[PDB]
RNA sequence: GGUUCUUUGUAAAGUGCCUUCGAAGAGUCGAGUUGUUUGGGAAUGCAGCUCUAAGUGGGUGGUAAAUUCCAUCUAAAGCU
RNA sequence: UUGACCUCAAAUCAGGUAGGAGUACCCGCUGAACUUAAGCAUAUCAAUAAGCGGAGGAAAAGAAACCAACCGGGAUUGCCUUAGUAACGGCGAGUGAAGCGGCAAAAGCUCAAAUUUGAAAUCUGGUACCUUCGGUGCCCGAGUUGUAAUUUGGAGAGGG
């Protein structure tokens, strides 16, 4: 963290008393609030799941992770969020099997 | 429009000039040489009280 | 000026010095770097080898300032102190009151061992040193302090 | 076409470029309206002086960084540790900058104690009083200039540890560039047997 | 507050609540004109976000615009030039289909200023667009300054300049090296580029 | 420079400490493909079509990808 | 039968507004070829000319989903420079920025997402009188499918 005080290596650079400030508010964007977690929670059984959503649950039950990770994976855009995709349809298997 | 008009010269060459021109002023036959009426000057270079 | 080109001198004769053969044409040879490969082939690797092909590996987005580093040999090394205060610090090569030289204040990143510092010790802040700089310097009683 | 012995020339007027040719003829005419324009504004705004105080700040990159200039203006944090607010300093002359950040204690010292000079070398006119007349100063950056820090002193001892600060570097760099072998190294050994 | 819901709402554009929504008000938009006053929006999140205000002086219009490329309007495919530019059916408009919906709406209300627009809907021929205007000449706008700075003469069909926020997109108006050719305007920064600055003592 | 309106105020604003919070823009980001454009090179921007988000999230970090971090801002609304 | 509401109409209804000119400069769309490559198709010319739409005294851009990798800077624009460089390119012809640095000028902000809920506190128009770029009273209307106050991330809000 703190560094070297040379030119070269892994912490370069020149030593200095730090002064961590205070956090911003600006790096708090995404945080969930209480009232938003209510609100997306609410809509998500009125509104129900997506034809996709409906196959990536299919897909978890039948053929594994791997596979309901490569068409989220295809029907999303990203590695990443075909992660949290199957991350949640996972969670409404869950609840879902439950009880 | 884009012609060259203005000439760059050194600072320091500009400066040579100077001193070499400000030297010939005292110069009397230079100035003579010059084309001004110095011929019945007391001396030269003419210097004259701050009151003027 | 215009009147002492030879245009001047060429008024009267028949072809302005281009020749009556040759007969001064727009661009007989193609334009610009044309035929550097056919028909310039010839000049360009008499005069500029190298010219074609490619070398070695790209950078996307070079930034020149990672780069700096301006080098300074040990025989301009005391040219950083001003030279009135310079003549009482070659007098009395002594330790403990050392002249101190910061050579990134002057905008230096690497000291270069050129050589023949003389036998004074001298204090040297540098962000990099060649390996024979550091020799000369510790042979004239100095040490070479790492900065960043 | 190709000649003689000459280097490779890169001119680059193969487009219509006559048609954007800026000759600065008014230079010695534009140098007179900003002077205009800066006795315009003084008038304008006297005795306020033309300009808003500036902090002193590190420039960034490796090749600057030996140098500080004036910032853009003075944080959220550094305006607090003078005692006013960012909105009140704003009327009396002195920029904020609301982004920048303080992670250094010697440029938030100076910049702090900046801010207690300008605040006693000015004087705010009353609101509502009779202003007595205070003589305009131009310029705030030339009544509060920035000044290089002294990094060390003129001469000291010679202190030699034996270190080899060539052979320091050659061992930072090494250091380094073998760390995330090294590290795999020790993963693979603790977790073998 | 509803408008929260109504924007996590709107999100879900594949539930079936929104299917059978889409489904029945795609039907309605075109068995309407293709520029039509809207008496209200049916996205009222949507428009408070872009700047809609339910007083007098703010105008809905809906509008649909035919989808797809932009055919080269020469005469049977045949262009005069070189192969690269003999490109008929693959050519793309450089504005999007918003874009065109604010100025056709823009110039049919050409007493009124552009302020925003955003998507309702889309089959395979149309795309389907509720634009926001404001109107500068009546009072309530005139004063009330958080929205009198559109009564300005600058202001102006805002839309046919891409002042607006797809015209803004669509010239590339974006911070960072990504936007590098276009940050003030392409046009200018080409022009800056493209000129020979000469000085009285040259550089 | 002055001259009235002086209940032209508990009306406005700022300043300290503790505690609970802290809402922040969707056919949008992103992705694929196609075309165009850029110095931007496993793709710089733009646009058409298809897919289509999350919320300690998202974008960017100028070589595609996976894993682990770190840094830096806060888009998809607006004025000057 | 009657009275609403929603949506859509009509009027030489009351008051407005748009068009067109100019277009040097400015914001976009569309878009060539001559030319260069000693031929020529990618390339170049050129993201130019012509064509089209739209403004102002400037326009645009503009208070970071920035640059960076530093001891970090800090809205936009423009100048000097970076730099004919990194890079692109039948890697041919040619093309070609950006960060930092120094200057000129400097200026900051506004909404949406929050129950005023013990008071729609908001606004247009008509009419009457005035101290008439407007004010006051009254009335009709708009508006709760949200007009005001309060907050805009630098924060800020409730409570104490
Ligand atoms: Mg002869
Ligand atoms: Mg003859
Ligand atoms: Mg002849
Ligand atoms: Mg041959
Ligand atoms: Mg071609
Ligand atoms: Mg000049
Ligand atoms: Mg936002
Ligand atoms: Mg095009
Ligand atoms: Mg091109
Ligand atoms: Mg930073
Ligand atoms: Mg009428
Ligand atoms: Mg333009
Ligand atoms: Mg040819
Ligand atoms: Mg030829
Ligand atoms: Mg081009
Ligand atoms: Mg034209
Ligand atoms: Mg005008
Ligand atoms: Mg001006
Ligand atoms: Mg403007
Ligand atoms: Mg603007
Ligand atoms: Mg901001
Ligand atoms: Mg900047
Ligand atoms: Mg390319
Ligand atoms: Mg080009
Ligand atoms: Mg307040």
């Amino acid at each position: 963290t703190v560094k070297t005080g040379i030119a070269i290596g892994l912490n370069k650079g020149k030593k200095v008393t730090s002064m961590t400030p205070a956090p911003k508010i600006s790096y708090k964007k995404g945080a969930a609030s209480n009232r938003t977690k209510f609100v997306r929670s609410l809509v998500r059984e009125i509104a129900g799941l997506s034809p996709y959503e409906r196959r990536l649950i299919d897909l978890i039950r039948n053929s594994g992770e791997k596979r309901a990770r490569k068409v989220a994976k295809k029907r999303l855009g990203s590695f990443t969020r075909a992660k949290a995709k199957v991350e949640e349809m996972n969670n409404i298997i869950a609840a879902s099997r439950r009880h | 429009t884009w012609r060259k008009w203005n000439v760059k010269v050194n600072h320091n060459e500009k400066r040579y000039a100077t001193a070499s021109a400000i030297a010939a002023t005292a110069v009397a036959s230079l100035v003579l040489a010059r084309g001004h009426r110095v011929e019945k000057i007391p001396e030269i270079p003419l210097v004259v009280s701050t009151d003027l | 000026p215009s009147r002492f080109t030879k245009t001047r001198k060429h008024r009267g004769h028949v072809s302005a010095g281009k020749g009556r053969i040759g007969k001064h044409r727009k661009h007989p040879g193609g334009r610009g770097m044309a035929g550097g490969q056919h028909h310039h082939r010839i000049n360009m690797d008499k005069y500029h080898p190298g010219y074609f092909g490619k070398v070695g590996m790209r950078y996307f987005h070079k930034q020149q300032a990672h780069f700096w580093k301006p080098v300074l040999n040990l025989d301009k090394l005391w040219t950083l102190i001003p030279e009135d205060k310079r003549d009482q610090y070659l007098k009395s090569a002594s330790k403990e009151t050392a002249p101190v030289i910061d050579t990134l204040a002057a905008g230096y990143g690497k000291i270069l061992g050129k050589g023949r510092i003389p036998n004074v010790p001298v204090i040297v802040k540098a962000r990099f040193v060649s390996k024979l700089a550091e020799e000369k310097i510790r042979a004239a009683g100095g040490v070479v302090e790492l900065i960043a | 076409a190709i000649s003689k012995n000459l280097p490779i020339l890169k001119n680059h007027f193969r487009k219509h470029w006559q048609e954007r040719v800026k000759v600065h003829f008014d230079q010695a005419g534009k140098k007179v309206s900003r002077r205009n324009a800066r006795a315009t504004r003084a008038a304008k705004i006297a005795p306020r002086p033309l300009d808003l105080l500036r902090p002193v700040v590190r420039a960034p990159t490796v090749k600057y960084n030996r140098k500080v200039r004036a910032g853009r203006g003075f944080t959220l944090a550094e305006v607090k540790a003078a005692g006013l607010t960012a909105a009140y300093a704003r009327t009396i002359g002195i920029a904020v900058d609301h982004r920048r950040q303080n992670r250094n204690q010697e440029i938030f010292d100076a910049n702090v104690q900046r801010l207690k000079e300008y605040q006693s070398k000015i004087i705010v006119f009353p609101r509502n009083g009779k202003a007595p007349e205070a003589e305009q100063v131009l310029s705030a950056a030339a009544t509060f200039p920035i000044a290089q820090p002294a990094t060390d002193v003129e001469a000291r001892a010679v202190q030699d540890n034996g270190e080899s600060a060539f052979r320091t570097l050659r061992l930072a760099r090494s250091e380094k560039k073998f760390r995330g072998i090294r590290e795999k190294r020790a993963r693979e050994k603790a977790e073998a047997e | 507050g509803a408008y929260k819901y109504l924007e996590e709402l709107q999100r879900k554009k594949q539930s079936d609540v929104l299917r059978f929504l889409q489904r029945v008000r795609v039907w309605e938009y075109r068995q309407k004109n293709v520029i039509h006053r809207a008496a209200r929006p049916t996205r009222p999140d949507k428009a408070r976000r872009l700047g809609y205000k339910a007083k007098q002086g703010f105008v809905i219009y809906r509008v649909r615009v035919r989808r797809g490329n932009r055919k080269r309007p020469v005469p049977k495919g045949a262009t005069y030039g070189k192969p690269t530019n003999q490109g008929v059916n693959e050519l793309k408009y450089q504005r999007s289909l918003r874009a065109t919906a604010e100025e056709r709406v823009g110039r049919r209300a050409a007493n009124l200023r552009v302020l925003n627009s955003y998507w309702v809907n889309q089959d395979s021929t149309y795309k389907y667009f509720e634009v926001i205007l404001v109107d500068p000449q009546h009072k309530a706008i005139r004063r009330d300054a958080r929205y009198n700075w559109i009564c300005d003469p600058v202001h102006k069909h805002r839309e046919a300049r891409g002042l607006t926020a797809t015209g803004k997109k669509s010239r590339g108006i974006n911070k960072g090296h990504k936007f590098n050719n276009t940050k003030a305007g392409r046009r200018k920064t080409w022009k800056r580029q493209n000129t020979l600055s000469l000085w009285r003592y040259r550089k």
